[PDB]
Parts: C-alpha cells; structure tokens; sequence
C-alpha cells in the first residue's frame, strides 16, 4: 500500500487545460468521416433499411 | 448470390434447431437452491456450481445450486422457485436470518417465490439448547414452533414463502404447481 | 496517512479550473434520432453480453439459455450457434483475428473456442482454470494472450498456448467486474465494487493510476479512442470521464429521472458521443462534451444489459433482456 | 478427414450403377456435397449438388432425368444412382464437401475418385501448354463471358489446380482470400472478366494443371485447364 | 326517424368491429414478441369476427336498409353459408380459448408440454373443418331445405327467407352452440372454483367470469331458443345482438388479460 501511494505521488500530473484542449482538438478533427454525427446518405449506408 | 441461398438454408436449419431447443426449455422449470444441502440434492437425484436435471410426473426441472451473491441473485430474475435450507443445529442461525431478510427485500427479485426448509430436527431435539441466547420463548414441538414463528415474521412484510418440515420431491412439486397456478391466475386478473 | 493528503493536494494544485467554460464554444450535436434499422431475433432468454468482430460485420451474443450464437449483421442470418458446456454465461468476446471466441460466468472456468477448424463444427479449443470467482470480462489481447477479470478481487492475463497464468493483478480490494482494453493494447482499466477505477500495464503488471470519482460501484466501463481517457458508469446515474495525465474527473452527468444504475457505456470514432444504457428500458445517448442529453434510443421493452458500437462506428447494437438484439444507425 | 469412394467397373450400357461416398473425420451432416465427373482426356464436369439439409437439389443441364443422388447422415455415406446410362460416361467421379456461410471455404476437400466405364457461362482458356523455368514468375489467365461481380462485392471464382495423379486441391477461393494449406507464393487478381494467377517460385509440388470455377449461377461449368512442364 | 338512427347504429357497430379487429391483428403481427399460442387463438378469433362482420353484418344491413332482396337465390344462399360458417368458427374459437385457459390453470406444470403449436394447429384445423362441413355442404347441396320451401323460393324470387328443416336445425344448433357452450361452462366453472380456492388459501375472478358468461349467454341464447323451440321483426333484433356480441368479444378478450393491455396502450400511442 505504501509503494502504491509512493508511485502515485510521482505520476507527473499534467495541467487539465492541456488535456481538455487535446480532447477537444481530437473530437473536432475526427468528427468528419464517422457516422452518428451527420446524416449519412442512404447510398453509402451498409444496409438499405 | 448462389451461396446466399445456401447460407439462408443453413440459417433456417439453425432456426429449426433453436425452435426445438426452445420447446425443450419451455418444457422444463428452473429452481435455485440456496444454503443439509448434500442430503437434499441426494434425495432430489433419487465444481463451483451444481446443475442437475430431474424429471418427475413427466415434468422436467433444472436445479442450480451455488460480496459474492450480489450478481448471482441479480441475474436470476426469471427463476420459478428459490429453495432455502437453514440448519437448525446452530451465530450461524442469525447469519441465515440476516441473509433471508436481505434476499426477501430485493428490488429485482420480485415475483419469485421461495420455499423454506427446516432440517436437522433430530439434532435440535437431541440438543434440547438455543433458548439461552433467545429469551423470546417465554417441548421440542414448542421449541420448533417458536423458532419458525420469528422466521415467518421476518418472511412476511407477490412472492410467497412455503415453509415445510423435514418425500420432499412431492412437496417441491406441489409448491411449484401452486406458484405457476397463481402466476397464471394473476395473468388473467383472477387473483 | 499524509501520503494521500499530499497526493490529493498535488492533484488539486494542477486543477486550476474546469473545462466547462471553454466547452461552450463548440457547436452542440443537436438532436439525433438513430432509429432501429435491423432486429436480430431468435435468442431464447435474457442477453447478458455481446461483442463485435474486427470486421464490423459479424457479432457474437450469448443468452441465459446456454448457447452463444454469431450473427451476420448485414444479412441477419445467424452464421454460427454453439451450445455452451455449462448453462450459465456472463460475457462474450470476439478475437481480433476472428478465429476464437471467449466466454465465462458462473461456471468459473473460461472456455476458448476455435471457429476455423478442419471440420465444420467447432469445439472447446481451450479450457482455462485458475479463477475462484465469477468471470466478468474476457477481453482479447492477441491470438494467444487473453486478459480476464473475475469476482475474486483479482484479474489475470493468461497465455492460451501454455495453459497456465502469465500475469496477475490483485490491486483491487473489491471484486472487479469491469474491464476495458485500450486501443494500443498496452494498458487496461479495471473497476470493482469499491468505487475504484485502476490502470494496469500488461508488460509490467503494476498499476499506474487509481481513481475514486464514483461512489457506489463501477459496473460499466469503456475506453476513449484517443487512449489517454476513459469513462466509467456507476449506480449513481453518473458517467465520470477521467484522463491518463491529470487523473482528474472532467465530466459529471446528472439527471433526476434515471437515478437507476448504468449498465454499459460506449463511444464513437470522433469521441463526441457516449451511449449509456439504464434500467428504464432505454439507452440515453449522452453528449461527451456538452454534458447534456442528446438522444433517446427508446426501442426496448425490457432492460438493456450490454451495448457496443462496431469497430468502424457504422452501427450500434443494443442487447436487452427480451431476447431481442437491435441494430441502430 | 477422409473420403472413401466405392463403385464403378465395366457394365453394359443402359443400366443402373451405385456409387457410394463415405466421410470419416468430420460431421458431414451439416455439409453440402457435390458429385463431379472427369473424362480421361477432358476436364472435370459438374454433375450434382445436395445442400446440407437436402432441401434444394440441383442437377447438371447436360443430364437431368438420368441421375439420382441422396445422402444418409446416420450411415455416414451418400449414394448416387445411374439409370439408362450411355457410353459417354467412361469417367472418374469425385465426391467433394462444401460448407456455406460468411467467409467460408467451399470445395475445401476433394475425394479420391472412382472410375467407371461402359445460356450458360463458359470459359475459354486459350493457353494449353506453356513451358516454364525454375525461379520464374508464372502467369495464368481465365476469361468469363458473364461478369462475376455481384451487388455484394465478392466475385465467385475458384481455383482447383490438379496435381498430376491425385485429387484436385483448392488454392484460391473467391479470387481474393487465402486457403488454409497452400504456399503463400500463389496470388490471384482480376477485375470481373479476366482473372490472373501469379506464381513467384515453383517446385516439384507446384507442377500441375490449373482449373477455373465459377459459382454465381448454377450451370457450374468448368474451364479447360493449362499444362506446365519443367 | 327511427330508421335513420337504426342505420346509424348498424354503421357504428360495423365500423367499430372492423376497426378493433384490424387493430388487434395488426398489433399482433407487428409485435413479434407476442407469438404465443393464446395470441394465435386470439388472432384466429379476431379474423373470424372480421369475416362475420364484413359478410353477414353488411349483407343484413343492406337487407334492412333496402327492405327487399335485389339479388338472386344463389347470392342469398352464399350469404347464409358464410354467415353460418363464420359464426360457428367464432364459437369454436371461443371454446378453444376456454379449453386452453382451463388446461393452463388446472394443469399448469405440464401445460407447455401438453399444449404446443402442433396441438393449437390441430384444434384450429378441426374447428374450421367442422364449421365448413356443417355450413357450406348441406346448404349448397340441398339437404338444408325442403320441397315446399324450394318451390316457394322459385315462385317468389324477390325475397329469400332462411327457414330450414327441423332435424337440420336441431343438429346444427347442437354442434354450433350446445357442445361448445357446455364445454365453456364446465371449464369456466372449474377455473372459477380453482381461483376461489386459491383466494381463500391466500388469506376479482368472479366479476370477470360473470362478465364473460353474461356477454356470451345474454347475447347468444335467445337466437338459439328461437332456432330450436319455435321451429320444432324479432329476427332482426336477435341477429343484431349476435353481431354486437361478435363485435365486442375481441375488445373484452384483449382488455381482460395483461399481455394485451400493453399492446392496446401501444396502439393508442401509435394512433
Ligand atoms: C346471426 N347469426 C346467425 N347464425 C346462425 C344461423 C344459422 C345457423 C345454422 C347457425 C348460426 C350460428
């Protein structure tokens, strides 16, 4: 238990702002090709209905 | 799409097998045994869990005998009966009472009936002495009546308990028949 | 006990402010219907879990009856149907190679099947032993290494070829029931009763990070596609999203009518979508950034147990307790 | 797995002949089966096919009313009946297995074959005998009159290179996938009308005659074959 | 005046019957989760009542609106044949439903084994075959009538009267009502006494059983009393009460049980 806390205290935490910026950049960049974000045309749909 | 027709035929065969399996499954009724458990399962017959098949009166019953039981109870909603066995030689008796109180009041185990069993009557009679730690008594028949009185009191508060005194195969058969009859009656709003 | 005090002080030191203020500058996803387009019917009892293949076309699902079947989601025909040796299962897994299927549950013994055999039928290729608790997750790591989580408060990574265990993790005090594997297939996150989510490294077998954001328990789990974040469900109707760098909770979803527990969570390629199933016979589609309701997904009359999107994210499959599997788009 | 074929001989024309094919090593009940014939100086010709459940039965266009085929799962042996046979059936018969599902390998195993003696898509293999040198790439071509591209996107073409003396061995199925047991040097490509086989290196086992199969419709017509010598 | 409101009433009951029957059949067909043998019996009964309405109710409504027959003898015979066949099918469907309930209540443990899809198909086929045999064959071939009635019909083609010989009437009334009604009464009495014993042991069934028994008897009995006792304006009234009973059977048979209340709620939601 002592060792676990010892390594937890040395985790080298980063600022929350940088993580949030990276997350929002990833979400903005990858929200182009995947479905469920914009209405995909029925022609490219794997199933007609 | 020549092989598509063959794939559809294979799916149809799988569906036919599934229908046969569903008929077999509906032909059987499922019971959950808690906990004299070895003696009870031996009587029923004549590593972590035990699954048993037994057919009586041309009715087939599956029996499943198994902190730890949170998920076991959680995923056992659609069972038909829960057989509970508590040793009367016992503390352990208080632990069994607490377990019964916890299992009776469950938000997801409603409409599942339980069947209470009392065993080791001979050992309890030979001992008579649990009244030292239980001053609510104020001879063996009176003692067993007293020890089932509070058990029923905790039991009472859809599901119905079926206490019994310990053959047992016929009792389980009758209890299951009554449970299914009451469920069917309440299905049509006749009870 | 000052170690935890200084750890939390250091954690709060880097948390100058939340991301809610900067999240308001993004465009909301709006309302999405996502109506059902296919229905997989033929199961016999309640569905406990389901999984998708790496080809995002086939899927594997097991029910309470005692048989697990593999559907071809494109044309609805059931490709495979295998009866388990036992009658109780809890989870399913599809190997990335597509030749192996894993399952487990009350049996306490893991079964590994081999789909591609010389004979047409399939059999139990490997019988895995060494767990004293009920199996929860059996996520595949490779063709020969498989990680599993059981109810004995420990999880274990085994090698299929040799048979015995390879790595063990007993950090969790409570019985771990949730396990998610990162896309990089290097670290995996586990969750138990004691509101604890902990990282675990496959190579070293030594936990890296620990989390205590939730209160009740961790019965749902998933991984962000980026790999440095993950979201875990709880019975407190909350899906807190953490990160691998700051170890701080980012999102907090609250809604007064779904106080019931959350059974499963998922994501999408973009990551701006979190599909969580509840006990009100619906899977409320939550926005991962705006922290507001986005979807309804009301198409099941019974409780949904496990849900998961495909590898390509082109479809969503929701397994419920009415022997009904629904495909959404 | 083993396939044992029994029957054949020399009989008078216009009679009835029984051929038996027994499978030992796999559950053939959930397996489609095919009867094919091979002439002494010609290529294989499809005869009959039975599904796994014996629900749909298909027959060769050349002979329909003078053939019977059935299977018996408990007996682990399937039977083929010849009635009023002509003198042109001086051929050797192969009984083969084929399981149909998503990503399956139809015609995986071919039987040994037993000898017996007394509109549709066609393929024209122009090449007949092309000598080759060791350590040289080999190119084979198959031409189909009808397009083999379906709406699903998978072309139903198969390769059944005949070893000189034994039963055919499946090499490429669906023109793109890779069979279970086969050297990786083999490759296949095409566009829908012309299909090409590429071989990087060859050895003694690589010597054989390659056959072309289509599966879109149920003529089930074979090709001509190409001979190679070292 | 009276004729206008009477015709409006006939139209209202016809429309309610067809709408309700189509609604329940469509709901069952759409709901693949309700593929139960009891649901199969309910669907068969609903189809029988739909045919009852769409043939007999419309024909008789046209008859009373016009006040005369504007067709030939074959048309009247065909209408009578369909009326008899569909009514008998409805009664045997009710009897089969009661038998299914009796077997599920008295012997619940072996109910899934004793009653299966094959058994349900057997009862449905037997009921349909029996109804066809009693209705179509004797009426069409000519044993259902006598010489004088046929002579009168030939002489008077403007009107057709459904009057039959006494032995045929007795036999037809027997098979159509007396056996199914006796079986239904016996089974209902047994299940009611079972429910009473269960309720006594627990420490309503009586209301539902009485409602069903009334809706059957108080609407079907007088027609058969007329068909039996006398033969050995009122006719329109008895026919309309019978048609009303056929119309209101599915609604009560779906409202009473639990498994169809959810279907009714979903249909109301879907409008
Ligand atoms: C309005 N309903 C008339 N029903 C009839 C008429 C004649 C026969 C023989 C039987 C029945 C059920």
């Amino acid at each position: 238990l002592v060792e676990q806390l010892k390594m937890e205290a040395n985790i080298d935490r980063i600022k929350v702002s940088k993580a949030a910026a990276d997350l929002m950049a990833y979400c903005e960049a990858h929200a182009k090709e995947d479905p469920l974000l914009t209405p995909v045309p029925a022609s490219e749909n794997p199933f007609r209905e | 799409s020549a092989e598509d027709k063959a794939a559809v035929e294979r799916s149809k065969m799988i569906e036919k097998q599934i229908q046969k399996d569903k008929q077999i499954y509906r032909a059987t009724h499922r019971l959950l045994l808690l906990g004299g458990k070895n003696t009870i399962v031996k009587q029923m017959r004549i590593s972590g869990i035990f699954e048993t098949k037994f057919q009586v009166d041309k009715v087939n019953f599956h029996m499943f005998d198994v902190d730890e039981r949170r998920k076991w109870i959680q995923c056992f909603n659609d069972v038909t009966a829960i057989i509970f066995v508590t040793a009367c030689s016992s503390n352990r008796l208080r632990a069994s009472l607490k377990l019964f109180d916890s299992i009776w009041n469950n938000k997801w185990l409603r409409d599942t009936s339980v069947i209470l069993f009392l065993n080791k009557q001979d050992l309890l009679a030979e001992k008579i002495r649990l009244e030292e730690y239980f001053p609510e008594f104020a001879e063996v028949i009176r003692a067993k009546y007293f020890i089932r009185d509070e058990f029923l009191r905790i039991s009472t508060a859809k599901h119905y308990c079926y206490p019994h005194f310990t053959e047992n195969i016929r009792r389980v058969f009758n209890d299951c028949r009554d449970i299914i009859q009451r469920m069917h009656l309440r299905q049509y709003e006749l009870l | 006990e000052q170690l935890k005090n200084q750890i939390r002080d250091a954690r709060k030191a880097c948390a100058d402010a939340t991301l809610s203020q900067i999240t308001n500058n993004i465009d909301p996803v709006g309302r999405i219907q996502m109506r059902t387009r296919r229905t997989l019917r033929g199961h016999l009892a309640k569905i406990y879990a389901m999984h998708w293949g790496t080809d995002s076309r086939l899927l594997v699902s097991a029910s309470q009856d005692g048989k697990l079947i593999i559907w071809d989601s494109y044309t609805t025909n059931k490709v495979h149907a295998i009866p388990l040796r036992s009658s109780w299962v809890m989870t399913c897994a599809y190997a990335p190679s597509g030749n192996y299927v894993a399952c487990g549950g009350l049996d306490n013994i893991c079964s590994i099947y081999n789909l591609k055999t010389r004979e047409g039928n399939v059999r139990v290729s490997r019988e895995l032993a060494g767990h004293t608790g009920y199996l929860s997750c059996c996520r595949f790591l490779d063709d020969n290494q498989i990680v599993t989580s059981s109810g004995d408060t420990t999880c274990a990574l085994w090698d299929i070829e040799t048979g015995q265990q390879t790595t063990t993790f007993t950090g969790h005090t409570g019985d771990v029931m949730s396990l998610s594997l990162a896309p990089d297939t290097r670290l995996f996150v586990s969750g138990a009763c004691d509101a604890s989510a902990k990282l675990w490294d496959v190579r070293e077998g030594m936990c890296r990070q620990t989390f205590t954001g939730h209160e009740s328990d961790i019965n749902a789990i998933c991984f962000f596609p980026n790999g440095n974040a993950f979201a875990t469900g709880s019975d407190d109707a909350t899906c807190r999203l953490f990160d691998l760098r700051a170890d701080q909770e980012l999102m907090t979803y609250s809604h007064d009518n779904i106080i019931c527990g959350i059974t499963s969570v998922s994501f999408s390629k973009s990551g701006r979508l979190l599909l969580a199933g509840y006990d009100d016979f619906n899977c409320n589609v939550w926005d991962a950034l705006k922290a507001d309701r986005a979807g309804v997904l009301a198409g099941h009359d019974n409780r949904v147990s496990c849900l998961g999107v495909t590898d390509d994210g082109m479809a969503v499959a929701t397994g419920s307790w009415d022997s009904f599997l629904k495909i959404w788009n | 797995v083993q396939l044992v074929e029994s029957g054949g001989g020399l009989v008078q024309p216009g009679g009835s002949r029984k051929l038996s094919c027994s499978a030992s090593g796999f559950a053939f009940s959930s397996f489609g089966m095919h009867w094919v014939r091979q002439a002494p100086e010609k290529g294989l010709e499809w005869v009959a096919y039975i599904s796994s459940g014996s629900g749909t039965i298909y027959y060769a266009d050349t002979v329909k009313g003078r053939f019977t085929i059935s299977r018996d799962d408990p007996k682990n042996t399937l039977f083929l009946q010849m009635t009023s046979l002509r003198s042109e059936d001086t051929a050797m018969y192969y009984c083969v297995r084929s399981i149909y599902y998503y990503g399956s390998s139809p015609f995986d195993f071919w039987g040994q074959g037993t000898t017996l003696t007394v509109s549709d898509i066609v393929m024209t293999q122009a090449t007949s005998s092309v000598p080759v040198t060791p350590g040289e790439s080999v190119s084979i071509s198959c031409r189909s009159s009808k397009s083999l591209l379906h709406s699903n996107g998978n072309t139903y073409l198969y390769w059944f290179l005949q070893r000189p003396g034994q039963s055919p061995q499946l090499l490429i199925y669906r023109m793109s996938n890779l069979a279970s047991g086969v050297p990786d040097r083999f490759s296949g490509s095409g566009s829908g009308t012309a299909f090409t086989l590429t071989i990087s290196r060859l050895e003694a086992e690589d010597v054989g005659v390659y056959y072309c199969m289509q599966h879109l419709e149920y003529p089930l017509t074979f090709g001509a074959g190409t001979k190679l010598e070292l | 005046l009276k004729l206008v409101l009477k015709t409006l009433a006939l139209v209202t009951i016809i429309s309610s019957a067809v709408f309700g029957n189509l609604l329940v059949v469509t709901s069952v067909i759409r709901h693949h989760k309700l593929r139960i043998t009891t649901n199969y019996f309910i669907v068969s009964l609903a189809l029988a009542d739909t045919l009852v309405a769409l043939f007999a109710m419309t024909f008789n409504a046209s008859v009373t609106i016009s006040g005369r027959w504007l067709f030939n003898q074959t048309v009247c015979d065909f209408w009578n044949s369909c009326d008899v066949l569909f009514s008998t099918a409805s009664i045997m469907h009710l009897c089969c439903i009661s038998v299914d309930r009796y077997y599920a209540i008295i012997k619940p443990l072996e109910y899934p084994t004793k009653i299966t899809g094959r058994t349900v198909a057997i009862m449905l086929t037997c009921a349909w075959v029996s109804s066809g045999l009693i209705s179509f064959i004797p009426i069409f071939l000519g044993w259902y009538t006598t010489n004088e009635h046929l002579v009168y019909k030939v002489e008077h083609p403007d009107e057709c009267i459904f009057v039959v010989n006494k032995p045929y009437a007795i036999i037809s009334s027997s098979v159509s009502f007396w056996i199914p009604c006796c079986i239904m009464l016996f089974t209902y009495w047994r299940i009611y006494v079972e429910a009473t014993r269960q309720e006594k042991m627990l420490c309503k069934a009586a209301k539902t059983l009485g409602i069903i028994m009334g809706a059957f008897i108080l609407c079907w009995l007088p027609f058969f009393l007329w068909y039996v006792s006398i033969t050995m304006l009122v006719v329109d009234l008895l026919f309309w009460i019978g048609y009303l009973n056929s119309s209101l059977n599915p609604v009560i048979y779906a409202y009473f049980n639990r498994e169809f209340r959810q279907a009714f709620k979903e249909t109301l939601q879907a409008i």
